[PDB]
């Protein structure tokens, strides 16, 4: 549960990141 | 293991400067570029997810320099849906270099090399072939080159 929403706050930051400089 | 040398370069050096907040002096064509790269995008997603990291590191509940092994098996849990991207890369990276930071705050002796050990393990056993077909860190470079 707790290593399940730092996974998933990771993951959606590092997809942001990647769409971003993926322009 | 040179991609495996190279990668833990890359990362200890980052890791070290964040956390104890100086440059060191001591192949390096594209780990000089990649450091850079990782100073510049690095301190990007730190500066703009502060609240988001911190609130991981209370939930990660980090107890020394050596208890790597949650933050192991969440970077494990970030790849397992499939998609492997160098935005993720930085950001765990990045995430990395907050822990640290925060082990400097609670001793100021800590070596960070385990927590850097950790990330490259992950990265670089999990991802080997991923990373071998874009040359390694060049892909790295290339994708956060800025004009
Ligand atoms: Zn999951
Ligand atoms: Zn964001
Ligand atoms: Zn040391
Ligand atoms: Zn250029």
């Amino acid at each position: 549960r707790p290593e399940i929403w730092i996974a998933q706050e990771l993951r959606r930051i590092g997809d942001e990141f990647n769409a971003y400089y993926a322009r | 293991d040179e991609l495996y040398r190279q990668s833990l370069e890359i990362i200890s050096r980052y890791l070290r400067e964040q956390a104890t907040g100086a440059k060191d002096t001591k192949s390096g064509a594209t780990s000089r570029k990649a450091l850079e790269t990782l100073r510049r995008v690095g301190d990007g997603v730190q500066r703009n997810h502060e609240t988001a990291f911190q609130g991981m590191l209370r939930k990660l509940d980090i107890k020394n320099e050596d208890d790597v092994k949650s933050l192991s098996r969440v970077m494990i849990h970030v790849f397992s849906d499939g998609v492997t991207n160098w935005g993720r890369i930085v950001t765990l990276i990045s995430f990395g270099a907050f822990v640290a930071k925060h082990l400097k705050t609670i001793n100021q002796e800590s070596c960070i090399e385990p927590l850097a050990e950790s990330i490259t393990d992950v990265l670089v056993r999990t991802k080997r072939d991923w990373l071998v077909k874009q040359r390694g860190w060049d892909g790295f470079v290339e994708f956060f080159h800025v004009e």
